[PDB]
RNA sequence: GCCUAACGAGCCUGGUGAUAGCUGGUUGUCCGAGAAAGAAUUUUAGUUCAACCUUAAAAAUACCCCAAAAACCCUAAAUUCCA
RNA sequence: UCGGAGUACAAAAAACCCUCCGAGUGAUUUUAAUCUAGACAAACCAGUCAAAAUAACCAUAACAUCACUUAUUGAUCCAAAAUUUUGAUCAACGGAACAAGUUACCCUAGGGAUAACAGCGCAAUCCUGUUCUAGAGUUCCUAUCGACAAUAGGGUUUACGACCU
């Protein structure tokens, strides 16, 4: 026939926790194709741009200015392409620390 | 074209392995690899020819 | 199903029509300026800012100050257009600069920032450490009157207190030298708090000098309430805040209700409140300069504990939480076998009947 | 997202014209 | 499986599972790994680590190896110098 | 060509009056797939007004909008979610203009 | 073709209770709950896993769920997520 | 068998002998370590991320990069290697270590779960009418016809479907 192997399973790429959840340092916040959601605080970026906790704490979703590596061609480019008032917006995922850092006990009274 | 899979020792004196990918038509590789016995940066240079 | 924006959508503002006689930023820079311009603006949409503190956003500053100074601003205005003429005007300075051979007086400018600007500096180091978070809980002054605050740590030897700065407790076991102007018909009171270090009460805090009724700028002249006692955190505990208040009073204060024993190594009755201190004598007192700074634990501190105070000497650690684990799985499927570790109480084998 | 007030707030493509 | 065998009468264990399984005494079975020999150099180091793992399986599986394998597998052993004896009894199991 | 109800086909202007436009466009428009009729300006903004007008003075309480809307009877669940907007009006390709 | 009324390979006995994922059949009464398909498979006339479900047993939250929240050109009915 | 887009409009998933593009690798040097919290995905097998900690290197120096980057792949056993690995258009791509035709000489078990006859559904094809007149009819649309089209029926044909047997 002509049509051949367009056969494939879906990915699941999706957004894994939402706003307001709880989370444990290492949980998959996201995962996606392209980036969508960009990591904001506290949030870890995987190689395959899946968007992980660094932190444990609660997960926020933010629209917020977006500036680019000045590394990245592409990016200074279409940045620079810009009217003189534009600024371009990205959705972020951050994540608020719940716990405090650490604690101050008395060990041994001399 | 084809490629080929070579087998690369440590010239670290410890017996230590690893194969790669390297172009037929090309020169013996020789590379600088990470020897984890000695565990430190050293020359690797290719014994044997392993796959074709 | 659209919603509708609430107020102002950002782009919305400039022409889509006509996209080439709109002027761009061909530089990285000029948009990074325009966009960190943009991130410090009040949205109508959930941001950064709103989740991650901005520590009460904005406040309503409750103001106890000394009132600013009150200068003529064309007459400052035209001796600075003045003076930077004169300078402007010599080749000699020119020469300086385009050879790229000049220096600045630093004396002269810490000079004239302690003159100038240098109490609103200082405010905000202030508010950074939180001084005023602390001590006045709302309120936060200017300190106009500058106050210089040194240690002698030998013959030679003067170690500052500039604000914030670190200071060690071998240095500071002795009383320090205290400078700032001003004429006599004067009376000031000044203060040294520990900000922290208090053992039993997370809400209070430690005088370790007052001094009072203080004519002019004459430091020992004035009747000592609370007589020196030397930084004293504690081994486990870091950096603990020192601060320096001067209060400029008006009519004589006297207080035998805040005055404390001649020795005085008791430290339940050196416990203080500097809100509740202020408020008692609010209205002829009026904080006028400060400087503090940071200390932590040094060998000489525990001679105190065992010496002074007829202490043991309390140590301290920084414990963190221990590690989250989730529910422990009777098959635990696909797990590394370490897995079995994690739950583990204690490593030691244990024969239960045998 | 689409339901929200916020949609459409990364829109850009229609600033710079690239084509 | 043999449930009853001609002989004996008995029921015998299945030695394919006896070479590639191991069986701890609180019923978890331990395991391999599949792949974890082959073709190395074409693989990312993450993904041979996962793979030189020794893994736990899930109970229906168990449940199978277990129907699979007759008692004497099942007992408790002391081995000298044994690897594994750190890992025969369950701890902290809230159920 | 894919042709919704409603829309114009044919554009015909002049010094002409309607009327004989009208004759003979009668015959092209009945020669159409769909069902059609021949309009002038005046025409078609009549049957327009005729259309609110008739659903301003409906004397029922009961109309498919006000009834799909609000799901009353559970009534959606025998509809399809584009009759929100078509309002019974429209029903597959066809079109009754009698239907408020 | 013919080899004792059925020869694409006789008949009889034994192997034999051959083996059939295929058809048929499967015996008292009354009560409690109660099921339509994702995955592999010489597999789609079948199995073995999931999800449901049943019998016991331990628990603690379970559905329902208002704001807030989930994308870049346009895009509906609506989902997801949660007090 | 694997991947990308549509189908599948906004979390995920989602079929067709459905619509369209691809993969069974190059090129390059930055030759890309050990160990481990927590997760994603998921029938199983397989797949994915990843903090801290070690060791390597500037002496507080761990994401190989590009081609839409996504896909460039293959289990056990068993063989070769000796230290640590490599091996299948096992492409019927969860893979039997190795096997083709033909039967109208046929056999058994079944199946209306599935064809040939007939019925039934449907009406593409077929057949009837009306509607519309440009045109043929010397002139004249409709005596007799009638292109482009329109509306509705009939249930003969060939199919299509696989609902009873
Ligand atoms: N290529 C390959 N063949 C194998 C493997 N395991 C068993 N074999 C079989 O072993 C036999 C080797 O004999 P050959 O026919 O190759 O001379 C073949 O029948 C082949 O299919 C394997 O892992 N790879
Ligand atoms: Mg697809
Ligand atoms: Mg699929
Ligand atoms: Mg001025
Ligand atoms: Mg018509
Ligand atoms: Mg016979
Ligand atoms: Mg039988
Ligand atoms: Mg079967
Ligand atoms: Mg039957
Ligand atoms: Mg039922
Ligand atoms: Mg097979
Ligand atoms: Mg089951
Ligand atoms: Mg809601
Ligand atoms: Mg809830
Ligand atoms: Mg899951
Ligand atoms: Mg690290
Ligand atoms: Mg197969
Ligand atoms: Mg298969
Ligand atoms: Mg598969
Ligand atoms: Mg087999
Ligand atoms: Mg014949
Ligand atoms: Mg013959
Ligand atoms: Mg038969
Ligand atoms: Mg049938
Ligand atoms: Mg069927
Ligand atoms: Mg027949
Ligand atoms: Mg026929
Ligand atoms: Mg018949
Ligand atoms: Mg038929
Ligand atoms: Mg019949
Ligand atoms: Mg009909
Ligand atoms: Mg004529
Ligand atoms: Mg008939
Ligand atoms: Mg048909
Ligand atoms: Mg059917």
């Amino acid at each position: 026939s002509k049509n051949l192997g367009g056969k494939s399973p879906g990915k699941r790429f999706g957004i894994k926790k939402m706003e307001g959840h709880y989370v444990h340092a290492g949980n998959i916040l996201a995962t996606q194709r392209h980036f969508r959601w960009h990591p904001g605080a506290h949030v870890g970026l995987g190689k395959n741009k899946c968007l992980y906790a660094l932190e444990e704490g609660v997960v926020r979703y933010t629209k917020e200015v977006y500036v680019p590596n000045p590394s990245n061609s592409e990016a200074v480019d279409l940045v620079t392409r810009l009217p003189q008032g534009a600024v371009l917006y990205k959705t972020f995922v951050h994540v608020v620390p719940a716990k405090p850092e650490g604690t101050f006990k008395l060990v041994a009274m001399l | 074209s084809k490629t080929i899979l070579v087998k690369m020792m440590s010239q670290a004196g410890t017996g230590f392995s690893f194969n790669t990918k390297r172009s037929r038509l090309r020169e013996k590789l020789t590379l600088l690899h990470y020897d984890p016995v000695v565990k430190k940066k050293v020359l690797f240079v290719e014994q044997k020819k392993i796959r074709s | 199903r659209r919603a509708a924006p609430l107020g102002p959508m950002p782009n919305e503002d400039i022409d889509v029509s006509d996209l080439e006689r709109l002027k761009k930023y061909r530089s990285f820079d000029r948009y990074r300026r325009r966009a960190e311009q943009e991130a410090r603006k009040p949205h109508w949409w959930r941001t950064y800012r709103e989740h991650f503190g901005e520590e009460s956003g904005p406040k309503d500053r409750v103001d106890i100050g000394l009132p600013p100074p009150k200068v003529s601003r064309t007459q400052q205005l035209l001796e600075r257009k003045q003076a930077l003429r004169e300078l402007r005007a010599n080749v000699e300075e020119e020469r300086a600069a385009r050879l790229q051979t000049a220096r600045i007086p630093l004396e002269a400018v810490r000079a004239e920032w302690e003159r100038t600007c240098g109490p609103y500096h200082k405010q905000r180091l202030a508010e950074y450490c939180g001084l005023y978070r602390d001590l006045f809980h709302g309120a936060t002054f200017v300190p106009r009157v500058p106050l210089h605050v040194a240690y002698a740590v030998g013959e030679d030897d003067l170690m500052p207190v500039y604000h914030g700065n670190e200071v060690t407790p071998t240095e500071a076991a002795q009383a320090p030298e205290v400078t700032y102007e001003a004429d006599e018909g004067s009376l000031w009171t000044l203060l040294l708090t520990n900000l922290d270090g208090h053992l039993l009460e997370p809400d209070a805090e430690y005088v370790h000098w007052l001094v009072t009724n203080i004519p002019g700028n004459r430091v020992t002249e004035g009747q000592e309430t609370c007589p020196y006692l030397p930084p004293f955190p504690a081994r486990g505990s870091g950096f603990h805040r020192f601060a320096f208040l001067l209060f400029k009073q008006d009519k004589r204060i006297d207080f035998s209700g805040d005055t404390r024993p001649s020795p005085c190594y008791q430290l339940a009755q050196r416990t203080f409140h500097t809100f509740d201190f202020y408020k008692k004598h609010q209205d002829a007192m009026t904080p006028a300069g400060l400087a503090f700074f940071q200390c932590r634990w040094d060998d000489s501190v525990t001679r105190v504990f065992h010496q002074l105070l007829d202490m043991r000497e309390p140590v301290f650690e920084f414990v963190r939480p221990p590690p989250y684990h989730p529910k422990q799985k009777r098959f635990p499927h696909r797990q590394p076998l370490r897995y079995l570790d994690r739950y583990r109480d204690s490593h030691e084998p244990t024969y239960g009947i045998y | 997202y689409r339901s929200k007030p916020t949609h459409g707030i990364g829109r850009y493509k229609h600033l710079v014209k690239a084509q | 499986v043999t449930y009853f065998s001609s002989r004996k009468g008995k029921r015998k264990t299945v030695k394919a599972v006896i070479y590639r399984f191991l069986r701890l005494h609180s019923g978890l079975w331990l395991r391999r790994k599949a792949g974890y020999k082959k073709k190395l150099w074409k693989k990312t180091a993450a993904r041979k680590r996962r793979l030189r793992e020794f893994v736990f399986c899930n109970k229906t599986q168990s449940k199978l190896l277990d129907k699979m394998t007759t008692s004497f597998w099942k007992r408790r052993n002391w081995y000298a110098d044994d690897p594994y004896q750190k890992y025969q009894d369950r701890t902290n199991l809230k159920v | 060509t894919p042709v919704k109800a409603g829309r114009l086909i044919v554009e015909m202007g002049g010094r002409c009056e309607f009327k004989e436009v009208q004759g003979f466009l009668d015959l092209v428009a009945h020669k159409l797939p769909f069902p059609a009729k021949a309009v002038s300006r005046e025409t078609l903004e009549k049957m327009r007004k005729d259309q609110e007008e008739r659903e301003r003075n409906n004397q029922n309480p009961w109309t498919f909008e006000r009834i799909a809307t609000a799901n009353m009877l559970g009534i959606r669940k025998v509809l399809s979610p584009y009759d929100l907007t078509h309002k019974g009006r429209y029903w597959g390709k066809f079109y009754t203009p009698e239907r408020v």
